[PDB]
């Protein structure tokens, strides 16, 4: 999947080329980049409960219609409620997956390809996720390049949710 | 195809969870790591064409037969085709140095490779010895002390040397 | 493919005979049932999303491993191919009751379906379970007294069950 | 082969779509129109030694070189004559299959694919063929929505050997 | 492909030798013949169509079960497949022939042939018999005395007939 | 590989026809060329110790670095010289194929196919073997169409070297 290192050997394998400076150059701003992903992601980790309880809240506060209204696809029911946090989880595994990855790869492969279809056939609003990860945003804490790095996927999320 | 980071991200999606901290600590050493790991795949690459050449004339050296009318390597377009094949593996080697991780070199180099060599007839144990020498040529030349901040690439060094191994070991 | 009145030609070309009173008379009494023949196809259509997703919902609570991570229906990608899975199933079931012959599903749909499951590592016995309860779904919507012209829809249930039946047998 | 209702499978197979009112009107269509089709079959088969035997019989008065010249391609043997009135059975017989389908897919698939290349190779003339398709046209006695369906057949196959 | 020519060369190349004195002197025999060959593809060629058009003729007369309905030359798309098959073997014996060498009718012929006829059910025991009576009809006319300069062509004609056999048992 | 009769019945093969009197007029220019093809293939090859010697000698003599020089791409050694008499003798048995063949095919198949990248890869340099080819054209002792035919393919070669 899209990260720096893959990206690089896909492209001077498609040209059957050696590695170059260009690709020497990728590998340099990756581990650039390498310490304050990890760290973003180690944070991230640590803090899971807080964010993903606290991101569930977020949403069911801005669309109090989805924990007082019947329906499979709301969290009216504990059932829906689990089905919810899970799904704020697994958002948030995979940012971290991303920062680990130093790329939007573990993001396209295991959550962004078929998610309009997903949320579509069980009728999910990309806006409770676009609510869930904004709040995501707001109190993970991150600062300088875990920040930056973190709030790219995250914003990434949220441009394809809308 | 997977890199050192996605690779390990691939274990822990499959189980559910976040990496663990000796994952996370295991992808800092190699981030910290990560100038050795550009020269190794630098100097490889600078010195490609002397490590095929050197290589290939040393295999002929050992093995006349294949060089003998009606051998594997007789005729231009047959020589052509063994000094390509040699180039390839050391070039997919280098990605796999560069992404840390086999996957480049088995998935897109390696499998299938023993089948091709059987249908045409290729001597694979020929093969083989070729890589061998490029392997042991290869190391030298990243082992070098001469032109570069000194320090201990054994770690880099016993990596290349594996995806070497694999190499060989996929044609033998 | 065949549609009803092709199969029965096949049969009689081989032969090198006219079709027989017979045969003429068991496709007119088809012909003679054709709206119940056509309000099972729309009715069926009329419902594919809701009856692949409640299907799809109930396979995934009564298979809860399917959807943990490091399932074949984990990820959005695989669910998503789960899901069109049902749908195309479905899609070409219709496509044999409006023919009135298997072989538009056998040929386009099923064949070759079980070794691209085994392949994939898709677990087959569970896709067929999704198709028992669409079958079960699809034929109480067909059978539903409400909003249609009276009649014994019986063979053509019994039909429809049939092409159900065979999607399920050939994915396990 | 080709009917109406192997042909709007085939259409919205290829769309990858369900079938829709565009299709369940073919299946109307199709439906309005098979029970003369059956009809037409059934009092072509009832008819089928008379209209071969008018028919054979009209080629030879038409084309009397047909039956005073030796050749391997001529009926002036009862081995020829044997090889037209054979010939003339299979052309009636799969027009009745075409009723039966509704749709010209079985003379496309057992009479008309690789027709031009045996009337060719073997030296038989179109226009004999012509001349017996006349002959059961005009002979058949058939009327209505029966009649007009198996005159296209009829038709479809003069215009193939013209 | 080979012609008669490149045939010698490639065994020649593949001991590393020039041809022998023998080895060209076999060659400037063919080519003092070389008229012969050429009348040889050029009869046969005058006379393909009632070559093809008669052994099938007889063919289908002595063997009535493959044209009577059900048959494997029944309807016209069979039966024209049937003729062209015929057309295409003497097509490729006439380019064995013209090369002086078997391997256009083998690669691009006879190959395969076996296992399609197999596939589809195709009798090759009948097809071989077609075959061979297009062998004795061709034989005839390459043997005719009329219009042409006389001499010896039994050497090409038995080159002919070994080409006809070889696709023969190919088949049968 | 290419010679008149295999490019004549690839030319039939292709468009699916039988043989016409263009390939049959291929042949009778193939068989007018043969018996002076054969003959210098065989004169060629008894003339062989005479020609590889006297050529590698043009070579040293215009080239005189080649003997002195030490490099593994040099023949300033026995073993230099043996490679270097073992080529040149290469390029004579294979010119005597494309006589025997009547076509440079054997010259594309065996010689020309890869060479441009063994002369680079061994750092052999085009002149060396310019040299050479130009002895053998200068010594072979051919008139006529033997002369002709055996000059087309040794200036073939010279063409391709430059
Ligand atoms: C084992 C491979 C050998 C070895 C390697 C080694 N390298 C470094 C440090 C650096 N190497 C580079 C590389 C480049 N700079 C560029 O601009 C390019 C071209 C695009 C290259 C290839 C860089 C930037 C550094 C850092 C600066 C420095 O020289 O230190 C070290 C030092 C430790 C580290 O990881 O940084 C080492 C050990 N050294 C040996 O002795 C082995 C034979
Ligand atoms: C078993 C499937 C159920 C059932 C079916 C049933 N249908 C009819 C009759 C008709 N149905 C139609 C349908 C359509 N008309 C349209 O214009 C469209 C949209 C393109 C559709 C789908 C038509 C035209 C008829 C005929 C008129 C009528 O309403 O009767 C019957 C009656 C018998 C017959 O075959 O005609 C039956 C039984 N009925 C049930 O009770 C089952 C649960
Ligand atoms: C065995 C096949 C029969 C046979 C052949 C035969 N042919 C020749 C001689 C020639 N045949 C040709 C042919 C052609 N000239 C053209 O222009 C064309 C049209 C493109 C053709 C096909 C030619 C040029 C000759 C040479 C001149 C001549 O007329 O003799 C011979 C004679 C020996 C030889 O090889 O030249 C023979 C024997 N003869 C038979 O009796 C066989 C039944
Ligand atoms: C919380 C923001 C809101 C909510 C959630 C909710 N989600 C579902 C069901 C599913 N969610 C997913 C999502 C994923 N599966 C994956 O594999 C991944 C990537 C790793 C994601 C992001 C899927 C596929 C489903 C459907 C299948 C399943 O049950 O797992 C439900 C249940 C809907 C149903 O019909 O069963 C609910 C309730 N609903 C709200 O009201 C919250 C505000
Ligand atoms: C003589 C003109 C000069 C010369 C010769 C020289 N050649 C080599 C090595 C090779 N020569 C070839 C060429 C061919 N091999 C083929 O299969 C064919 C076609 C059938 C040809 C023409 C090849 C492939 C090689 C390399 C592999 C091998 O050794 O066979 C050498 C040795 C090169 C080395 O680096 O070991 C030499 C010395 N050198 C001169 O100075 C002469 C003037
Ligand atoms: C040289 C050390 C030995 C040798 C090699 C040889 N190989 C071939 C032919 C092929 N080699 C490959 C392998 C690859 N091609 C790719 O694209 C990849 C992955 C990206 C690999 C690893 C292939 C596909 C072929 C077959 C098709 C082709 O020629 O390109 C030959 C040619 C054999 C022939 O007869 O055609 C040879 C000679 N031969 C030796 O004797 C050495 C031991
Ligand atoms: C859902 C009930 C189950 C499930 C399904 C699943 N299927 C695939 C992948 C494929 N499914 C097909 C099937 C078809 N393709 C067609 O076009 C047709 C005929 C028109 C059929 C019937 C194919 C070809 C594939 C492979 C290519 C593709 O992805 O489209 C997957 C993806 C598997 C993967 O790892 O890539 C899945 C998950 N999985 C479950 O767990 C359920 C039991
Ligand atoms: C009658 C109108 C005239 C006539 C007929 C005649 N036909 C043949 C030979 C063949 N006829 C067919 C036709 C078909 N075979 C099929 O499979 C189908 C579709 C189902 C058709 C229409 C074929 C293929 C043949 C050749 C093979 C065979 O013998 O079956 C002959 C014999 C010709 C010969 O050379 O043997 C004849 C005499 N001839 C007339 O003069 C009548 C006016
Ligand atoms: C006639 C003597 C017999 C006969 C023949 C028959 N053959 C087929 C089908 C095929 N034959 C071929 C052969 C080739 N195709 C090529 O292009 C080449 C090389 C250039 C050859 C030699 C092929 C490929 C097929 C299959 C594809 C096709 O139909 O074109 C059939 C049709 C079988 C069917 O069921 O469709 C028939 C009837 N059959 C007899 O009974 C005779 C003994």
């Amino acid at each position: 999947s899209k990260t720096p290192l893959t990206e690089a050997v896909a492209a001077a394998d498609s040209q059957g080329r050696f590695l170059s400076s260009t690709e020497l150059q990728v590998a340099f701003g990756r581990f650039r980049q390498a310490a304050s992903g990890l760290a973003a992601a180690k944070a991230l980790a640590n803090n899971a409960d807080s964010l993903v309880n606290g991101a569930a809240n977020a949403v069911y506060s801005k669309f109090p219609y989805t924990t007082s209204t019947p329906g499979n696809n709301f969290a009216s029911t504990p059932e829906g409620k689990a089905k919810c946090a899970r799904d704020i989880g697994y958002y948030l595994r995979i940012v971290t997956y991303a920062l680990v990855a130093g790329g939007t790869g573990p993001i396209d492969e295991y959550l962004l390809a078929g998610l309009d279809e997903i949320n579509k056939t069980f009728d999910l609003a990309p806006s409770w996720y676009v609510e869930a990860l904004k709040y995501i945003k707001a109190n993970h804490g991150l600062s300088g390049d875990s920040r930056d790095e973190a709030n790219s996927y995250i914003d990434y999320l949220i441009n394809a949710l809308s | 195809t997977f890199d050192a980071f996605t690779k390990v991200v691939a274990q822990a999606d499959a189980r559910g969870e976040f990496l663990s901290d000796a994952q996370l600590d295991a992808l800092s050493r190699l981030v910290a790591e990560g100038n050795k790991r550009i020269d190794t795949v630098n100097r490889i690459t600078g010195n490609a064409s002397s490590i095929v050449a050197n290589a290939a004339r040393a295999l002929f050296a050992e093995q006349p037969s294949l060089i003998a009318p009606g051998g594997n390597a007789y005729t231009n377009r047959r020589m052509a085709a063994c000094l390509r094949d040699m180039e390839i593996i050391l070039r997919y080697v280098t990605y796999a140095v560069f992404t840390g991780d086999a996957s480049i070199l088995d998935d897109r180099c390696l499998n299938g490779l023993r089948e091709t060599y059987l249908a045409l007839g290729v001597p694979g144990a020929s093969v083989a010895e070729g890589v061998r020498k490029m392997k042991d040529a290869a190391v030298a030349i990243v082992s070098d002390r001469n032109g570069i901040t000194q320090g201990d690439c054994s770690a880099i060094i016993s990596e290349l040397g594996s995806y070497f191994d694999k190499a060989a070991a996929a044609v033998a």
